[PDB]
């Protein structure tokens, strides 16, 4: 016999991780929705491979319990094109296409998109920022090339010319290598998809080239991470916090890392002592719970030793178009409750459950009515650069084949210790064309 | 009952059985006896119903039988490979017809118990097949056929796989446990001894028809064939070629003169040209123990003793004589399943000969005991 | 008869029409799909392409270093597991006692679930973990290199697939009779010299197939090579790069043109070990 | 004299060889969150809550109950469509009778990944995933080879000459197939209905690739996926017992079986 | 060789073949005859080598080799199963033991072809198999056993598998090669027929210990013991159970007063009347015609014909006995193959005689040839 379904549950798949903080918002929108529409946050995996593995064979094979996920940013395209992700403006009520574009910043906007048509309400964000020591260094640089030079300047004395990026085969090389793309004025897919411009016009070969040559040289250069080929966003943070880095590149959740790995037996050679006041706050627990007090003195006791900046541009004196990693909710296809799914969406998107998946959970926000708050600009030290890039930022090339793409593009820069810059645009352009074109093998 | 079986016939798709025509009358002990390779097994499969007949009747006391399969014959057959089932325990193996035939329980295990008495499995009635023996498996599988009490009772071959110290007690116990009980009995062999022994009319077999029916003594006397008579009997019989002169013979030794009355019953038909003479191995005697009358009629000059088998009772002086005539079919196809060489002749002698081996000795024919046979249409023609 | 063979057929055709429509027809539909353009995301895209998906495996670097790596294994888990395999056969047939405690301990390395068997090798040469890391210099974690990581794999496979090697082995090994060693014993024929002129020459019909089995069997490793290092640092093998490329890249059109290929592939070595070296059914 | 001192030691090396990848997952699932290499043997402090950790929320339970229940339908009509396929060495047919052993034997040496790829492509949209109707296919086509080639050496061995004799009896020959027939025939079912279970229920990419939602998916996948979120970031302990709940079955029917399955594999070397 | 072993003792961890001693001179055909089970196999798998000795010598000629190797002791064998490898074909097979010795291959070439000349290994028989029938099987097993033409011959029961209308004739074939070969022969074997036919010197084992080698005249006239007294001889011999009457002997139905010469011969020592005797089943005549001298000696009795297997010209009648007292040791291990039931007694009759199933037969025995035994050591008294 069997067969119950008592109440009319939907249940929305978040990431592993990032699960403590997408519960409490399904349940204080399930508290809001009424008497109906439990929300009960289920999970996937963790590492993006993972979910998109488990979305989409989960999908094919016509799973009715899958209504509200949430994709990752460059999966929207892949997950529109090929059918499981229902159309924001194909509902029964038709509201939400006018809702998840009525308050949000251009950039993530733009990130949950097809062939201009809507498929996924975007949630959060995240943008790189250059993370500096403030003493060691008299002033944060503004371009590569630049950087390159105050480094090989620092190299003179002590070690810190050791310029940390995520540089070894996985998609954060790929994100650098499209920043710096983008910055120097260059795109990898032209539009929806089809064809390639990565070398087509003479420009787009001056920049593509531009960039390759910013890869190899922040890997030739004296000193410089003796083995960059293994360095991730991890070892980025980590040669930072052991005071064996000047100019890291990371997201902007090592601000508030740091601050607690510099307060129990600290490494950052900030010393970080003060009072006992942050050693009875950082009690058994690491998680630097502070009375809203010993955050402020720690945050200006780092003022002095660790200073944040925007993103360097490659050209000179122009802004640099850094890329994105939020997410984006999205009604999948097979499913029973769509205008439901839909009224779920844009109550998770609410700006008071972005106010505190902003403010206590860790993930920046996406509509524009926070930035502007002074109550998230506390946690958010750097809301003003956070916004500038948020508001012209370079999404990564948007096509149905993006894994494939993102492999072939990864696997021909793997070798960061020799790429001949002016060549590899020329085996680049190839690949991502045997890549866009069907017939391009994945290890 | 009786079983009588008229113009039975097998057709191989060849001609197997052809023309098996007697009855085996109520109390008999049967034997049916051939080199193996003939109808004498196929005859007792037809007549148990393991195989199709093809013509004449079957009829085991007076109904025609030759068109069922055997639940209504009654009639039990134990097989040579003691077709006995091994997952069950002997007394389930011994009771299973009774069993089958929907008896009360309570009288199973009286004439089982009986049976086991019977025979000598007193105790063995809770061990499985497996561990178990040659000869007491064969009397389970013997008992499994006594119990039913059947009309016939079919034994086909049972003692081949059992060792050569133990066939003839089983032989003794089979031929009195018969006399005991008295029902009809059939017994397909392979060897003479075994058909003469236990055997109330032998039947031998050569290629499917019958060579003759007869009291194993008649058998040994009067054979009526050359198959028939250099088969049965163990120190085969010695065929020597033979050339009648119109007076008598030239033997390839000796000049026997064919005493009257033989002399003139072969003159009855005198069709062939190498009318071969057999003497059979108990009758050849020495020149040592044969005084009084019997040295007129001796024919004894001397002849070479190849080998000489002192095993007893009797000396087996073995030699050769050259020569040739001794060709037919049926001694060919007798030659066939035992090797005769060309002309290796034995004869059986007394004890008390003081003989060497590879000596000059003197052998002497009577000839009083010969048979004349024909050499072409194989057929004594002494008597018959 | 002619009543005979209607029963064997009516026996015989529920067997051989499932072995048909679940071995006949995939494959004839592979051959389908291979010759064309799939890629499963974008559905309205799909055309004939002729040629160009077997031209396209054939021709870059990805799927020779994955069919390089699925013969430095299969030749060597073959050696070595044939020269173990012998061993463990002469022990299993002439041992003086036990002969029930070890001819029941080498049945289970054989019914073990491989995702249960190569876990323990996982863990145990990952350094902090196992006891078979720590017999190693401090901080080596061979798992993270390619040839320590393809022995690692090759022992894994040994270790699982050897007692049925074994076993095929024993099968053909009874039957040589103990008087024919004997008669062969009173003869010059020193221990070594016999397995070389009358067990071997009686065995061949069983090695054969205990060779041609361990020989396409080693030619599909997934499992074991799936779970130690999922064809990470290029060891993958070639089973792992026909999954890849159809459950991770959604190509099918090319999951089908390398679908199509080791099944090629392994038909040449049937056929090999069938018409040449003369193998049979047992 | 020495020959037993010197053949008792290698009777001992072939255990521990088969032994000691086992008993390093039985001592690896009693650690309680201090796996510090400490041995083979001699894990101090064998509390085990990994058991009563992996057993809580229908993951590794109803992943336990599905490759149960595809186990067992995939035993029993591939014992029932092979018994009968098999009883084709009684029976003699001209039309490739020494071919069918040859080709139904040979297609166990089938490259799975091979046909894969079209049955995946065949099941998806045509009401065939994530769902048993579609693992129990492939399972039965790759479980026959071996349940012929263990069927068909075993109704060789078993005399059919007595059924020629219960014949001779009163038996019908319907009562013969009760009685003398059948129980001789049950222990050589009983030793293919193992076999046939012992491989259907280790079969990755079978599994792994023809099931993706929460039916339908086996042990072996469920084992592979604890890398995901619910294992508290040290997934050591829970795998090893998830390992070892999956190879307690197979030691059980070892321990058992032993001699008739030895006598099936080899066909006759009892 | 002259093969010559003392000593020569087993043990199982008991013993089996304790105390042995012979030597077989040059030439000999010494033949290990005993019932299943005893040492009689034992002690030819020492002599081969494929076991070592306990304890003793063995001098094959002199030079102890109870430590070599089975390939330096220069003998050869033929086994029981017919050891051939089928992975080879005939020609193969006889070649073996000389190519692997390292032989040149032209004379390898010319001793195969002879030797298979010697026997019927003409044109290899088939030349493609490494089996064929029964009989040609045997004799490439005995061919491969004969080339190399080694010191020692030692067969291991080779008959043991054939048919018995082929068996005599492999006997004949195997005494002839042997007396021409001339090579130390040992053959084990399993029954007296054999053993008696051929063999110069026969030897008895019962449990490991050698009775009464020589002669297989003097192993059949003057037996040493119970066992090997109702051993050879085909039909066993009757014991009965005597009594001294200090005149003669008492029969269990029969009173006769021995000759007083062997009388005192036989009384030279005293026995509490544990005494059986002997008569062979040979000197058990009917009263037809042995009447003249025998007649006072007759001691004609009366019994009924249980059977009468008249099988030819010399019907064994059988009988039973009332009471009981035939019992000892040797007597229950000899009856413990064969000879079941201690009140079956047989006969041998001279076919002139008429007797049925169930009549009153008056045998008559000639009452001088008879062997009295102990029950206690089973000793012959008579003459050992």
């Amino acid at each position: 016999c069997g067969s119950q379904t008592g109440g009319i549950v939907i249940n929305y798949y978040t990431p592993a991780n990032e699960e403590a903080t997408f519960k409490a918002v399904a349940n204080r929108c399930n508290e809001q929705l009424g008497g109906r529409f439990q929300i009960a946050q289920r999970n996937l995996p963790k590492g993006a491979d993972d979910q998109r593995l488990q979305l989409a064979r989960r999908l094919t094979g016509n799973d009715k319990s899958l209504d509200v996920m949430a994709l990752d940013v460059v999966w929207t395209a892949e997950f529109a094109e090929a059918g499981w992700a229902v159309p924001l403006s194909e509902d029964p009520a038709g509201l939400a296409e006018a809702d998840a574009t009525e308050n949000t910043l251009p950039g993530p906007l733009e990130t949950a998109r097809w062939q201009d048509e809507l498929y996924a309400a975007p949630i959060t964000t995240n943008t790189q920022l250059l993370w500096y020591r403030a003493d060691l260094m008299p002033a944060p640089p503004t371009t590569w090339d630049g950087m390159l030079d105050e480094a090989n300047r620092l190299y003179r004395e002590g070690g810190p010319s050791w310029i940390a990026v995520q540089g070894k085969q996985y998609e954060g090389m790929v994100v650098w290598f499209n920043t710096l793309l983008q910055s120097a004025g260059g795109q990898v897919l032209s539009d929806d998809g089809q064809r390639v411009t990565l070398t087509d016009t003479p420009e787009h070969r001056a920049a593509t080239v531009k960039a390759l040559r910013i890869i190899k040289s922040v890997a030739t250069a004296p000193g410089a991470d003796p083995s960059i080929t293994q360095t991730d966003e991890n070892t980025a943070r980590l040669a930072l916090e052991q005071g064996k880095a000047a100019l890291e590149v990371n997201w902007p959740y090592v601000l508030p890392s740091l601050l607690e790995n510099a307060v129990k037996g600290g490494v950052s050679f900030l010393p970080l002592d003060g009072d006992p006041a942050l050693q009875g706050s950082i009690n058994d627990v690491g998680t630097f719970s502070p009375t809203d007090e010993q955050f402020d003195i720690a945050f200006d006791a780092s003022k002095k030793v660790f200073g944040f900046a925007p993103y360097p541009g490659v050209n000179p004196d122009e802004p640099a178009r850094v890329t994105l990693g939020g997410l984006n909710l999205a009604v999948a296809s097979t499913s029973q409750h769509k205008a439901e799914a839909f009224e779920a969406i844009r109550c998770l998107r609410n700006v008071e459950n972005q106010r505190y998946t902003s403010i206590e959970g860790g993930l920046p926000a996406v509509r524009t009515s926070l930035y502007d708050d002074p109550a998230f600009q506390k946690k958010y030290p750097q809301y003003e650069i956070i916004r500038q890039q948020l508001t012209n930022a370079a999404v990564r090339p948007a096509t149905p084949v993006y894994q494939a793409v993102s492999t072939r593009m990864s696997a021909t820069l793997a070798p960061i210790s020799d790429i001949d810059p002016e060549r590899t645009a020329d085996e680049l352009t190839e690949a991502v064309q045997k890549a866009i074109d069907g017939k391009g093998l994945i290890p | 009952a009786e079983i009588v079986l008229d113009r039975v016939t097998k057709s191989y798709p060849r001609a197997a059985v052809k023309e098996f025509s007697m009855t085996i009358a109520d109390g008999e002990f049967i034997i049916l006896v051939g080199p193996s390779g003939c109808g004498k097994s196929t005859t007792l499969n037809m007549i148990a119903g393991l195989e199709e007949i093809t013509s004449g009747e079957l009829r085991i006391g007076g109904e025609r039988v030759n068109e069922k399969a055997p639940k209504d014959r009654d009639i039990a057959m134990v097989f040579q490979s003691y077709a006995l089932y091994p997952h069950m325990t002997v007394r389930q193996n011994i009771a299973f017809p009774l069993t089958l035939a929907k008896v009360p329980k309570a009288e199973i295990a009286a004439k089982v118990e009986e049976t086991a008495k019977i025979l000598d499995l007193s105790e063995l009635l809770d061990r499985k097949p497996g561990q178990l023996s040659g000869g007491q498996r064969q009397r389970v599988a013997m008992g499994r056929a006594i119990v039913r009490s059947p009309k016939a009772f079919l034994m086909d071959q049972p003692l081949s796989n059992l060792d050569a110290k133990l066939r003839v007690q089983m032989r003794a116990e089979i031929s009195r446990l018969q006399d005991r009980l008295g029902t009809t009995t059939v017994y397909v062999t392979h060897d003479q001894t075994e058909a003469m022994t236990l055997g109330d009319r032998v039947v031998v077999m050569l290629a499917g028809e019958v060579q003759q029916i007869g009291t194993p003594d008649e058998l040994y006397s009067s054979p009526a064939n050359l198959f028939v008579a250099g088969f049965i009997g163990s120190p085969a019989m010695n065929f020597f070629p033979a050339t009648r002169t119109d007076v008598g013979v030239r033997l390839p030794f000796g000049e026997v003169t064919l005493t009257p009355h033989m002399l003139d019953l072969l003159d009855k038909q005198a069709r062939p040209e190498n009318i071969i003479v057999g003497i059979r191995p108990e009758h050849i005697e020495d020149s040592a123990l044969l005084d009084g009358y019997a040295r007129i009629r001796a024919l004894t000059f001397s002849v070479r003793a190849d080998i000489v088998e002192s095993l007893g009772a009797d000396k087996y002086v073995h030699f050769t004589t050259e020569g040739a005539g001794a060709e037919s079919a049926q001694l060919a196809e007798l030659a066939a399943d035992s090797g005769a060489g060309t002309n290796q002749f034995i004869a059986r002698v007394s004890a008390d000969s003081r003989v060497r081996t590879g000596e000059q000795i003197e052998l002497a024919i009577d000839t009083t005991k010969l048979s004349i046979f024909d050499a072409a249409t194989g057929l004594n023609l002494t008597r018959d | 008869k002619k009543s005979e063979r209607r029963l064997a057929f009516w026996l015989i055709a529920p067997a051989v029409l499932l072995m048909l429509a679940v071995t006949a027809y995939p494959i004839g539909y592979a051959v389908w799909l291979s010759l064309q353009r799939y890629n499963l995301a974008e559905p309205h895209d799909t055309e004939f392409i002729g040629l160009a998906n077997y031209v396209t495996v054939l021709t870059d670097g990805y799927w020779w270093t994955a069919f390089a790596v699925t013969l430095g294994i299969t030749v060597v888990s073959v050696a070595i597991e044939f020269a173990l395999g012998l061993a463990l056969a002469l022990v299993m047939h002439r041992t003086i006692f036990g002969k029930g405690a070890v001819r029941t301990a080498i049945l289970i390395p054989y019914g073990i679930v491989t995702v249960a068997a190569s876990y323990s090798w996982y863990y145990a040469w990952t350094p902090g973990t196992g006891y078979l890391a720590n017999l190693l210099p401090e901080g080596s974690a061979p798992l993270t290199d390619q040839l320590p990581s393809l022995a690692i794999v090759v022992l894994a496979e040994v270790w699982k697939t050897t007692p049925f090697m074994a076993l095929l082995l024993l099968a053909g090994l009874a039957l040589v009779p103990q008087d024919l060693l004997n008669a062969a014993q009173v003869d010059g024929a020193g221990p070594w010299k016999r397995l070389t002129k009358v067990i071997l020459p009686m065995i061949k019909p069983a090695i054969l197939v205990a060779l041609l089995f361990r020989t396409l069997d080693a030619f599909r490793i997934f499992d074991n090579i799936y779970i130690l290092t999922g064809g990470s640092n290029d060891t993958g093998s070639v089973s792992i790069l026909g999954y890849d490329n159809l459950f991770k890249a959604f190509n099918v059109g090319l999951g089908s043109a390398i679908s199509v290929l080791i099944f090629l592939s392994v038909a040449i070595i049937a056929f090999i070990y069938i018409k040449i070296f003369g193998a049979a059914a047992p | 004299a020495r020959r037993a001192t010197w053949w008792s030691v290698v009777n001992i090396l072939v255990i521990v060889y088969a032994l000691i990848p086992v008993l390093w997952i039985l001592s690896l699932s009693l650690k309680p969150t201090s796996s510090v290499k400490d041995g083979k043997l001699i894990p101090t402090e064998i509390t085990f809550a990994n058991y009563k950790a992996i057993f809580s929320g229908d993951a590794f339970t109803s992943a336990l109950f599905n490759s149960i229940g595809i186990g067992l339908i995939t035993t029993i009509i591939a014992v029932v469509i092979g018994g009968m396929a098999a009883y084709a060495v009684a029976r003699l047919q001209f039309p490739g009778k020494q071919l069918l052993i040859g080709v139904a034997l040979l297609i166990a040496m089938f490259p799975h990944i091979s046909l894969v790829t079209p049955i995946f492509n065949m099941w998806r949209g045509i009401g065939l995933f994530d769902t048993w109707p579609g693992l129990i296919i492939p399972y039965i086509t790759f479980a026959l080879p071996l349940a012929i080639y263990t069927l068909s050496a075993f109704f060789r061995e078993i005399p059919w000459d007595l059924e020629k004799a219960a014949k001779m009896d009163g038996a019908t020959p319907a009562q013969a197939f009760r009685k003398v027939i059948a129980p001789l025939a049950a222990p050589g079912i009983v030793t293919a209905a193992i076999l046939v279970f012992i491989f259907a229920w280790n079969d990755l990419l079978l599994a792994l690739s023809l099931t993706a939602t929460q039916r339908a998916i086996t042990a072996p996948v469920a084992i592979a996926n604890f890398t995901g979120s619910s294992q508290f970031e040290e997934p050591t302990g829970s795998i090893a017992a998830g390992a070892m709940v999956i190879t307690i079955p197979i030691i059980i029917f070892v321990l058992i079986f032993q001699r008739r399955i030895v006598a099936g594999l080899t066909s006759g070397a009892v």
